[PDB]
RNA sequence: GUUUGACCUCAAAUCAGGUAGGAGUACCCGCUGAACUUAAGCAUAUCAAUAAGCGGAGGAAAAGAAACCAACCGGGAUUGCCUUAGUAACGGCGAGUGAAGCGGCAAAAGCUCAAAUUUGAAAUCUGGUACCUUCGGUGCCCGAGUUGUAAUUUGGAGAGGG
RNA sequence: GUUCUUUGUAAAGUGCCUUCGAAGAGUCGAGUUGUUUGGGAAUGCAGCUCUAAGUGGGUGGUUCCAUCUAAAGCUAA
C-alpha cells in the first residue's frame, strides 16, 4: 500500500468528528468503542515486540536468577 | 415401566377407553338422503358406485338414477329502508324521470350519486309500490 | 352452605374467588376462548359471505 | 469386485422397519372412509388438470398437475374464486403456453360442468 | 451535589445539544418562528379544533334523537397526522404546514421544511410539540396542517401565509447553509 | 519498522508524513485535507418548485 | 405517504445526517441498562413492516450485545442478533419475541429493537391478525431460532443449496442415516 | 415489468440524496472526479465497494451530483 | 412571570388485573460438542455434524405457499413413502462419505401485514364502572393512540369513477 | 326442521369503458478466518473488514435466453 491507498481506507465510519470541544466523560467513551479491527500479521508483532524491549529487561543478573530457577526445578523433580 | 408399575398396583383406576369398534364404522351425517341410502356393509366406494356417484375424479391406483334423481328433485327446486324510500319518494315528487337534473339537484341527491343508481333504485322503489 | 352464599353474592359478575372459579388444567386456563378463537377477521368473513364451500355431487 | 457398506456410524440406533405396512394402509382407508362421511355427495379430492410432465425423458407422458390457472378457468366461463367452492383446483403460478394442453383442460372443466349438481344455500 | 441518573442524562444531554458541530437539516430547526407570529398563526389555527370525542359524541346522539323521529356543508379542521399532512403536501392542498421542533426521534421530521420548499407549501416550523398539541386533542402531534378555510379566515391565512415567507423562509436563507451548534 | 529494506540491508525507516497519516488514522484526525468537514448543503434539487 | 421518505433515508447510515443521528445514540445508549426498554420505536417505518403496530400490548425492547468471538477464533457459530433475542426472551417472559431489527453499532457493541407482543393483552387476544401468538406453539419463538433472523441461522430457505438443511439439518440427518426395512424386503 | 419506473420514489431517493448530504467516501470521491477524474475515482470506489458493477452506478450517481450541483 | 401550565424521559406503590419459572421428556426445534474406534505407524479424514451437557415447545413439532425446479410438447407450497440410487458429487480419489430434479403414490388449502390521505370528521382499541339473555353484550367514564389504531389494498395485481 | 330477528342511500361479486399505480438495507454483495456439506461449480452458516441498486435484484442454461421476487408473518392433513 502506497500513500493514496491508506488516504482512501482513511475514511471510516468514524471520520468527520471534532474533538476539542466535547467534554472528556464524552470521548473516555467513544474513543475505546472507536476502533476499526484491521487484520494483523506475526511478522509486525514480531518488530513490535523488538520496539518495547527495554535495557535492563534481560540483564546479567536475571539470566543467572533464571538459571537459578530452573535449577531448583530439576532438583524438585529428583526429591520424588 | 416407572409410572405404569404403579397405576397398575393403584386403587384410583384406569380410565379405560373401548373405541376400537368406532374406528371402522362411522355414520354419514352431512346428507339425509345419503344417510337413509348408505349400505354400511359395503365400503365408502361401494356405497358411491351403488348411488351412481363419483368417488375419486382422478383415475385411482389399482383394480376396481335410483337416488340421484331424487337429489336432482330438491336442486331444481332484498327490500328497501323507511328512509331509503321516503329519500327516492322526494326525488320523484320534484323531479320525475329527468335523472340529469335528478342527480344535479344539492337538496336532494345530497350523495352525488349516479344517473344508472338513481333509475334502478327507483324501479325498485316502483315494483314495491304502484 | 357458606360457599353457595359467596356464589350468590359473587353471581353473574367478573372475578369471582380462585377456589370458586373453574379448576380445569394449568393450559386450558390460558389458550383461547371460544369468542377469542371463533373471532376472525374483518375481512374473512366478507370472504366468508361472498363465498362459501358449496355443497356438490359429481353424476347428474 | 464392487461394493460400499454405510455401517461405519452407530447404524443399529436408527433401524426402521416398516411391521405397520399392513396397520398403515387400514388406517388411510379408514381415514378416507371418515372424510366421505363427512364430505358426503362430493368425491373425496378436487378436479386436478391434465399437464405435460418437463424434461427430455418424460415429455412423451401426460400428468395430473396440481391446479388449472386463471385462464383456463375463465375461458371456462367462471372465476377462480368459485371453482374453489365447487372442488376445481385452482394453480396461480403455472402458465399457460401449450395449445392441445390448454383446450384437454377447458374441455375437462366444460365436462365436470354438465356432469356436476350444485345444491343452493337454502 | 449529587443528582440521579435520569437528571445527569438528560442535563449531558442538553449540553451535547448545544457543544456538537450539528448537520444543517438539523438545526434548521430552532431557528424558529418568533413570538408574535406565532401567537398569531394560533389565534387562527384555535378557529378550527378538531371537534373533541365528547362534543362528536354529543352531535350525533342529536342527528339520531331528531332525525329518526322528525344540507349541511363539509366542515373544516386542521389535518394532524405525518402520514397525512406528507400525504397532503404533494397533493397539493397545504397552504400552511406547521412543524414541532422538538420530536422524539429527530430523524422522523427531517426531509419536512425541504419537502415543504420543494412543493412550494408555505411551511413555518414552530416551537413545541406540545403547543400543537393542545390546538388537535391530542398530547403532541408533531405536524399540523390547513387545508381549507372559511372565507372569513381565508384573508388572515394568505396574510399568515406572506407573513410567514418574509418573518421565517427570508431571514433562515441562511439556514440551508451553515453546520449549528459551534458554541465555545 | 523493525524490518530490513530490500534496496538495502539498512534498516528501512519512515516519511515524516507517513508517520504522521498512520496517527491520523488512529485518531481518525481527516486524513486527506483542502476538503471542509462542515460543507454548507447544496440544496441541488429543492432549487426548482415542482408545478 | 411518509414512511418511503423515512426508508430511503435509513439506506443511507453513513450520510451525514444519520452519521450525527448514530453519534448521539450510540452514546446515550452507552448510559443506559443493557436491555431496558424503548419509549418508542427509533425507526417507526422498519418497526411497522416488521409487524409493530402502535397498540396497547405491543412493547419495543432495546438490547445490546458485545461483538465478536486460534483461540480468539474459536467460533461460536450462533449470530448476535439471536443471542439479542433470546436474552430480551427471559427478561420479558410474559412476552412472545415477534421480530427484530438493527439500530446502532460500535467498535464493541451491536445494537438492536426487538419487538415483542403481549399475548395475554385482551387487546391481541381478539382481533384475528394478531391473535396466532397466543397460540402456545409460540412461547419462545426466539429460543428454537423461529424468528427473521433465526430461520436465516439455521440455513430455512427453498433450494439446491439448502439441501442439507431445508427441514432441517438435525431431522434430514436422522431421516437419511435411517436403515428402513420393509415386511418384504426391498 | 422489471423495475418499473415509479415517478415517485426517484424523486424520494433524490429528495433523500440532497438532504443527507455524503458519506465520507463519497465526499472524497465527489473531490476526486474534479482533480484525478474518472479513471482513480473508479479505481477507489470498487476497493470501496463490492464489484465493478457497484462502482459504475457510483460514480455515475457522482457524477450526476456534479452535473446538477455545478449548472443548474 | 422570581408565577403558573403543557409535554418528554425516568421512577415508586402489599396499587387493579394478569403472566414467567418447576416436572415430564419417546418423538420434535435449537445451542453446545468429544473420545474409544476405523483407516499402515498417522496433524487431514473416520466414528460424527454422534454420545454426554444446556435451553424450548405440542399433540404432534418442524417445514410450507418460490429471490423453486428445470431446459421440456415444460412442471408448480411443504412433508412423507416407492423410485432416482449406492447414481451425480466428495475423499492420502484410501478407509470410506454420499444427495437432488424427474416418474409413481399418501396427503393436500390457502393466505396475511409493511410500503400509495379516513382526512366530508380515530371510522380503532384496553381498562374501570352500572345493568343484561355472561367463553360475552350494552351504557357512561379514565385512558392508548396521529412518532398511526380502524376500513380498503398484497402482484393471481390493485385502487377511484362511469 | 321450526322459529325470532333482519336495514342502511349497508356489504360485496361479474364483464366492459375511463384515470391512476408504491413492493421488506449493516440487507444483497465483496473480501476475509473459522465451521460445515455430496456440493470440485467453492454447499450452508457464523465472526470480523468494507458495503450496493431499482426498465431493479437473485438463480440457472449453449450472443443472449429462461425462471423466480429476497432481506416481513400465519396455516390442517
Amino acid at each position: 500500500k502506497n500513500k493514496h491507498d491508506l488516504v482512501d481506507e482513511g475514511f471510516n465510519r468514524y471520520t468527520f468528528r471534532d474533538t476539542e470541544n466535547l467534554p472528556d466523560w464524552f470521548l473516555e467513551d467513544e474513543k475505546e468503542h472507536s476502533k476499526i479491527n484491521k487484520p494483523i500479521t506475526k511478522e509486525a508483532a514480531m518488530a513490535i515486540k523488538e520496539k518495547i524491549k527495554a535495557m535492563n529487561a534481560r540483564p546479567i543478573k536475571k539470566v543467572a536468577e533464571a538459571k537459578a530457577r530452573k535449577r531448583m526445578r530439576a532438583v524438585a523433580r529428583l526429591e520424588k | 415401566s416407572v409410572r405404569k408399575r404403579k397405576m397398575n398396583r393403584s386403587s384410583v383406576g384406569k380410565a379405560t377407553r373401548r373405541n376400537k369398534d368406532k374406528q371402522r364404522k362411522i355414520n354419514i351425517q352431512s346428507n339425509p338422503i345419503i344417510a337413509a341410502n348408505w349400505d354400511y356393509s359395503l365400503t365408502m366406494a361401494q356405497n358411491y358406485k351403488k348411488l351412481g356417484l363419483r368417488a375419486k375424479l382422478q383415475t385411482p391406483a389399482g383394480g376396481k338414477e335410483t337416488e340421484v334423481v331424487k337429489k336432482l328433485e330438491e336442486l331444481a327446486s332484498r327490500s328497501q329502508s323507511e328512509r331509503e324510500e321516503e329519500w327516492l319518494e322526494k326525488l320523484y315528487k320534484k323531479h320525475g324521470d329527468d335523472y340529469k337534473k335528478m342527480f344535479f339537484d344539492k337538496k336532494l341527491n345530497i350523495y352525488q350519486q349516479s344517473e344508472g343508481d338513481l333509475k334502478r333504485r327507483l324501479l325498485r322503489w316502483k315494483k314495491r309500490n304502484g | 352452605q357458606q360457599r353457595e352464599a359467596v356464589r350468590q353474592l359473587y353471581k353473574g359478575k367478573k372475578y369471582q374467588p380462585k377456589d370458586l372459579r373453574a379448576k380445569k388444567t394449568r393450559a386450558l386456563r390460558r389458550a383461547l376462548t371460544k369468542f377469542e378463537a371463533s373471532q376472525v377477521t374483518e375481512k374473512q368473513r366478507k370472504k366468508q359471505i361472498a363465498f362459501p364451500q358449496r355443497k356438490y355431487a359429481i353424476k347428474a | 469386485p464392487i461394493l460400499k457398506n454405510h455401517f461405519r456410524k452407530h447404524w443399529q440406533e436408527r433401524v426402521k422397519v416398516h411391521f405397520d405396512q399392513a396397520g398403515k394402509k387400514v388406517s388411510r382407508r379408514n381415514a378416507r372412509a371418515t372424510r366421505a362421511a363427512k364430505i358426503a355427495p362430493r368425491p373425496l379430492d378436487l378436479l386436478r388438470p391434465v399437464v405435460r410432465a418437463p424434461t427430455v425423458k418424460y415429455n412423451r407422458k401426460v400428468r395430473a398437475g396440481r391446479g388449472f390457472t386463471l385462464a383456463e378457468v375463465k375461458a371456462a366461463g367462471l372465476t377462480a374464486a368459485y371453482a374453489r367452492t365447487i372442488g376445481i383446483a385452482v394453480d396461480h403460478r403455472r402458465q399457460n403456453r401449450n395449445q392441445e394442453i390448454f383446450d384437454a383442460n377447458v374441455q375437462r372443466l366444460k365436462e365436470y360442468q354438465s356432469k356436476i349438481i350444485v345444491f343452493p344455500r337454502n | 451535589v449529587k443528582w440521579p441518573e435520569y437528571v445527569r442524562v438528560q442535563r449531558q444531554k442538553k449540553i451535547l445539544s448545544i457543544r456538537l458541530k450539528v448537520p444543517p437539516t438539523i438545526a434548521q430547526f430552532q431557528y424558529t418562528l418568533d413570538r408574535n407570529t406565532a401567537a398569531e398563526t394560533f389565534k387562527l389555527f384555535n378557529k378550527y379544533r378538531p371537534e373533541t370525542a365528547a362534543e362528536k359524541k354529543e352531535r350525533l346522539t342529536k342527528e339520531a334523537a331528531a332525525v329518526a323521529e322528525g344540507a349541511s356543508p363539509k366542515p373544516y379542521a386542521v389535518k394532524y397526522g405525518l402520514n397525512h399532512v406528507v400525504a397532503l403536501i404533494e397533493n397539493k392542498k397545504a397552504k400552511l404546514v406547521l412543524i414541532a421542533n422538538d420530536v422524539d426521534p429527530i430523524e422522523l421530521v427531517v426531509f419536512l421544511p425541504a419537502l415543504c420548499k420543494k412543493m412550494g407549501v408555505p411551511y413555518a416550523i414552530v416551537k413545541g410539540k406540545a403547543r400543537l398539541g393542545t390546538l388537535v386533542n391530542q398530547k403532541t402531534s408533531a405536524v399540523a396542517a390547513l387545508t381549507e378555510v372559511r372565507a372569513e379566515d381565508e384573508a388572515a391565512l394568505a396574510k399568515l401565509v406572506s407573513t410567514i415567507d418574509a418573518n421565517f423562509a427570508d431571514k433562515y436563507d441562511e439556514v440551508k447553509k451553515h453546520w449549528g451548534g459551534g458554541i465555545l | 519498522t523493525g524490518l530490513l529494506d530490500k534496496n538495502s540491508g539498512s534498516s528501512l525507516n519512515l516519511t515524516k508524513e507517513e508517520l504522521e497519516l498512520i496517527s491520523k488514522i488512529q485518531r481518525n484526525e481527516q486524513t486527506d485535507d483542502s476538503i471542509n468537514p462542515y460543507e454548507p448543503l447544496i440544496d441541488w434539487f429543492t432549487r426548482h418548485e415542482e408545478v | 405517504g411518509a414512511y418511503k421518505y423515512l426508508e430511503e433515508l435509513q439506506r443511507k447510515k453513513q450520510s451525514d445526517v444519520l452519521r450525527f443521528l448514530q453519534r448521539v445514540r450510540v452514546w446515550e445508549y452507552r448510559q443506559k441498562n443493557v436491555i431496558h426498554r424503548a419509549a418508542r420505536p427509533t425507526r417507526p417505518d422498519k418497526a411497522r413492516r416488521l409487524g409493530y403496530k402502535a397498540k396497547q400490548g405491543f412493547v419495543i425492547y432495546r438490547v445490546r450485545v458485545r461483538r465478536g468471538n486460534g483461540v480468539n477464533e474459536l467460533k461460536y457459530q450462533r449470530s448476535l442478533r439471536a443471542t439479542a433475542e433470546e436474552r430480551v426472551g427471559r427478561r420479558a417472559a410474559n412476552l412472545r419475541v415477534l421480530n427484530s431489527y438493527w439500530v446502532n453499532q460500535d467498535s464493541t457493541y451491536k445494537y438492536f429493537e426487538v419487538i415483542l407482543v403481549d399475548p395475554q393483552h385482551k387487546a391481541i387476544r381478539r382481533d384475528a391478525r394478531y391473535n396466532w401468538i397466543c397460540d402456545p406453539v409460540h412461547k419462545h419463538r426466539e429460543a428454537r431460532g423461529l424468528t427473521a433472523t433465526g430461520k436465516k441461522s439455521r440455513g430455512i430457505n427453498k433450494g439446491h443449496k439448502f439441501n442439507n438443511t431445508k427441514a432441517g439439518r438435525r431431522k434430514t440427518w436422522k431421516r437419511q442415516n435411517t436403515l428402513s426395512l420393509w415386511r418384504y424386503r426391498k | 415489468k422489471k423495475g418499473a419506473a415509479s415517478n415517485r420514489t426517484k424523486f424520494v431517493r433524490s429528495l433523500v440524496r440532497e438532504i443527507a448530504g455524503l458519506s465520507p467516501y463519497e465526499r472524497r470521491l465527489i473531490d476526486l472526479i474534479r482533480n484525478s477524474g474518472e479513471k482513480r475515482a473508479r479505481k477507489v470506489a470498487k476497493k470501496r465497494l463490492g464489484s465493478f458493477t457497484r462502482a459504475k452506478a457510483k460514480v455515475e450517481e457522482m457524477n450526476n451530483i456534479i452535473a446538477a450541483s455545478r449548472r443548474h
